RNA sequence: GACGGAGCUUGGCCGAGAGGUCUUUCCGUCGUGCUGGGGAUAGAGCAUUGUAAUUAUUGCUCUUCAACGAGGAAUUCCUAGUAAGCGCAAGUCAUCAGCUUGCGUUGAUUACGUCCUGCCCUUUGUACACACC
């Protein structure tokens, strides 16, 4: 009911910044992942914890 | 004072002293049997090396033997162990101890320490007392 | 005419007709209480 | 020809774990002192069924004996005397070590402070339930003292990352120095607050 | 001298416990008891006392390989064909995801079996017939 | 939960508590107020782990700055210093 | 594909009678057919009879027994015999 | 406290547990963690009892890791080897949760008094009398 507040948070990465995240990001999630995840658009998205990726959990 | 000390020290200071002497024997083959879970629920072997599983089981059994005798595979197994009736939610412990005992007893036969009866059980030999008593010699001097 | 079997198991008196019972002596578990007064066996006269 | 136990090659030999003396210990409170026997103990143990007998001076007591027994017990469940003696053997040594004074004397000091002047039994009479304040009866002061000191030590062990012996020493010293941090003194001061007021 | 130390593990997938010593820490790995755990340490050649977190990178990498399948021990599925489903795969260790995701299949397989164990999976009820005098009040 | 630190062994290994800070501050500073204090009381007051205090005592022991006695439950007393006798 | 004598189980193997055993090769030769009304739990399952119509009568109802690919390394009475889950 | 090791029945080769026979209380570990707590439930598979173990055996390798943070309104006993706690064997019994039941082992606190409940004798009243239901 407030609409002014922070409900969520987001990052737009483009360019090399995008590629480095794609490299780690693709590697978790195994593969050959499914075509259904892909959109009509030529887009895909998957979900998973931030904890996945080379990262300190601490 | 020393020989009689085989019999007459508190068991632990006896076992602790004795285990270093045992360490010298060539034998001490565990071959992978121990690895499953020898006893109740948290029994594995890596703390075993200093005076573990295996090595105290020998060292002491020998401490026990001097005083007592005759013995056998059975006698040894629960000496140590439990296996109490259960109010049926439990375990306390499962001590197996059928595998354990067998491993300790086997090594001893090779060196020549323990002998096997027809009815009687495990008897100590001339060889068996000699090593125990001779090491006891060192023990008493340290203590006092 | 042919034959049959199965529902073997333990023993009980004649004096009482129920299956369930205690074996050593050979009668049922109340027949055993009747018997307990008697003495017959070395022991039980009575009382505790 | 000897060999044998090492103690002193003798004298009168103080026992009480072989470490400490009992005779030196003073009970300041003249009333209290009478009930608290320390004319000739050790620490071994003993039962004896002295029987409840009332009004005059009731029975023999050792202060120490009462303290070990409460610990095994309270609480709750599943405590053995070999461990129970052990924890005290150590506790006495921790207490001595903190105070630089005889552990029995500190125990006394704790108990004398924690034992309230007055109490508050709950009596129904007529249409309602009153508390008029009630007698202390000299053993009951002692019993309550030990129990309170004993619950406090337990409560601490349970909650915090501490073995009993230290919690028991801490609770006892703290009572023995009149600090409200101890459970035992805090309850003494409460019980005497309530009893004086409810009259 | 340090490491700037702390630790985050993926381990099997997405899981961290830590701050305890390796043998005890390892039990928490899906797949190992106290009973499995100690053996894996000595086979890897890490000490018992050392924490699963505290280790250096090379020692931790050996843990990842060893636990999933080790040198002297191994288990390959063998038998003649079929039976098809379910099979045993010679006692999967292989524990962790592959165990948890295995039973999910094993359940449908047990249904295509027509087992009671499979019909109960379909009925939805307490599997191996629990007492009803009292119980199950937290559960649902 | 609440949370959570001193926490050992990883803090034990790294310099931060082993080097000087813990042995000199915690163990050595306490001793001038009480000649001896028990290993377990000393654990609790300092807020230092039992295992953590135990290696530190052992280094110190070697040094001859402190002297322990014993008891089974790895309880005992810890004393620093002492004397002419 | 291929079958061999021998099959593993748990402590279930030995002698026996004849009465359900004898009936079971009959649907093989005659061809697939009616269900076979056997209460008899006693029979350990064997590969030869696979994919054939069976029955068991526990007591009051019949319960269709069909042998599946999956119902192989099982015990036979398990399905409809265990539950009597005839309640909802 | 929890862990491991240590303080009809065999001998002994031999076994994951369960078994088959040629054969008569110290110290590693714990970090006070809904966990190394707890074992609930689930699932596959192995031996024995029996003809059979699936609704209705027991033991489980192995792996799921369930509630429950010491328990409301409330209760029961117990007067020192008794409360309370550890186990064992007998009977049960083809099998079987522990029933019921005895032996030892561990080992405490309170015990004045009648100051809700059962009772005793006397006492009075009684319109009750299968009896204050």
């Amino acid at each position: 009911i407030r609409r002014n507040e922070k409900i969520a948070v987001h990052v737009t990465v483009r360019g090399p910044k995008a590629e480095e995240i794609l490299e780690r990001g693709l590697k978790v999630k195994e593969y050959q992942l499914r075509d259904r995840n892909f959109s009509a658009t030529g887009n895909f998205g998957f979900g998973i914890d931030e904890h996945i990726d080379l990262g300190i959990k601490y | 004072m020393p020989g009689v000390s085989v019999r007459d020290v508190a068991a632990q200071d006896f076992i602790n002293a004795y285990a270093s002497f045992l360490q010298r024997q060539g034998k001490l083959e565990v071959p992978g049997y121990v690895d499953i879970v020898k006893t109740s629920s948290g029994n594995e072997m890596p703390p075993q090396d200093a005076e573990g599983w295996f090595y105290k089981r020998a060292a002491s059994v020998a401490r026990h033997i001097y005083m007592r005798k005759q013995v056998g595979v059975g006698k040894l197994n629960k000496l140590y162990g439990g296996a109490k009736s259960r109010g049926v939610r439990p375990y306390k412990h499962i001590d197996a101890s059928g595998s354990i005992n067998r491993k300790v007893l086997q090594a001893l036969e090779k060196i020549g320490i323990v002998e096997i009866s027809p009815k009687g059980g495990r008897r100590i030999s001339e060889n068996g007392q000699r090593d125990l008593d001779r090491i006891a010699a060192q023990t008493l001097e340290e203590d006092e | 005419s042919h034959p049959r079997r199965y529902g073997k198991g333990s023993r009980q008196c004649r004096v009482c007709s129920s299956h369930t019972g205690l074996i050593r002596k050979y009668g049922l578990n109340i027949c055993r209480q009747c018997f307990r007064e008697k003495a017959n066996d070395i022991g039980f006269n009575k009382f505790r | 020809t000897p060999i044998p136990e090492e103690v002193q090659q003798a004298q009168t030999e103080i026992k009480l774990f072989n470490k400490w003396s009992f005779e030196e210990v003073e009970v300041k409170d003249a009333s209290l002192v009478d009930y608290v026997q320390v004319r000739q103990p050790i620490f071994v143990a003993h039962t004896a069924g002295r029987y409840a007998n009332k009004r005059f001076r009731k029975a023999q007591c050792p202060i120490i004996e009462r303290l070990t027994n409460s610990l095994m017990m309270n609480g709750r469940n599943n405590g053995k005397k070999l461990k129970a003696v052990r924890i005290i053997k150590h506790t006495l040594d921790i207490i001595n070590v903190l105070t630089d004074q005889n552990p029995i004397q500190v125990v006394v000091d704790a108990i004398t402070n924690t034992g309230p002047r007055e109490d508050t039994t709950r009596v129904g009479g007529g249409g309602a339930a009153r508390r008029q304040a009630v007698d202390v009866s000299p053993l009951r002061r002692v019993n309550q003292a030990i129990a309170l000191l004993t619950i406090g030590a337990r409560e601490a062990a349970f909650r915090n990352i501490k073995t009993i012996a230290e919690t028991l020493a801490e609770e006892l010293i703290n009572a023995a120095k009149g600090s409200s941090t101890s459970y035992a003194i805090k309850k003494k001061d409460e019980l005497e607050r309530v009893a004086k007021s409810n009259r | 001298e340090q490491g700037s130390f702390q630790h985050i593990l993926r381990l099997l997938n997405t899981n961290v416990d830590g701050n305890i010593k390796i043998v005890y820490a390892l039990t928490t790995i899906k797949g190992v008891g106290r009973r499995y755990s100690n053996l894996v340490c000595k086979k890897a050649d890490v000490d018992l006392h050392k924490r699963a977190g505290e280790l250096t990178q090379e020692e931790l990498e050996r843990i990842v390989q060893i636990m999933q399948n080790p040198t002297h021990y191994k288990i390959p599925a063998w038998f003649l064909n079929r039976q098809n489903d379910i099979t045993d795969g010679k006692d999967y260790h292989t524990l962790a995801n592959n165990v948890e995701s295995k039973l999910r299949d094993d359940l449908e397989r047990l249904k295509k079996i027509r087992a009671h164990r499979g019909i109960r999976h379909f009925w939805g009820l307490r599997v191996r017939g629990q007492h009803t005098k009292t119980t199950g009040r937290r559960r649902a | 939960k609440k949370k959570w630190s001193k926490k050992s062994m990883k803090d034990r290994a790294q310099h931060a508590v082993i080097l000087d800070q813990e042995k000199y501050d915690r163990i050595l500073k306490e001793v001038p107020t009480y000649r001896y204090v028990s290993v377990s009381v000393l654990v609790d007051r300092l807020k230092i782990g039992g295992s953590l205090a135990r290696i530190a005592l052992r280094h110190l022991e070697k040094e001859g700055i402190i002297k322990p006695i014993s008891k089974h439950s790895k309880q005992a007393i810890y004393t620093r210093a002492t004397a002419s006798e | 594909m291929t079958s061999k004598p021998a099959g593993f189980m748990k402590k279930l193997r030995a002698a026996k009678l004849a009465a359900p055993e004898n009936e079971k090769p009959a649907p093989v030769r005659t061809h697939m057919r009616n269900m076979i009304i056997v209460p008899e739990m006693i029979g350990s399952v064997v590969g030869i009879y696979n994919g054939k119509a069976f029955n068991q009568v526990e007591i009051r109802p019949e319960m269709l027994g069909h042998y599946l690919g999956e119902f192989s390394i099982t015990y036979t009475p398990v399905r409809h015999g265990r539950a009597g889950a005839t309640t909802s």
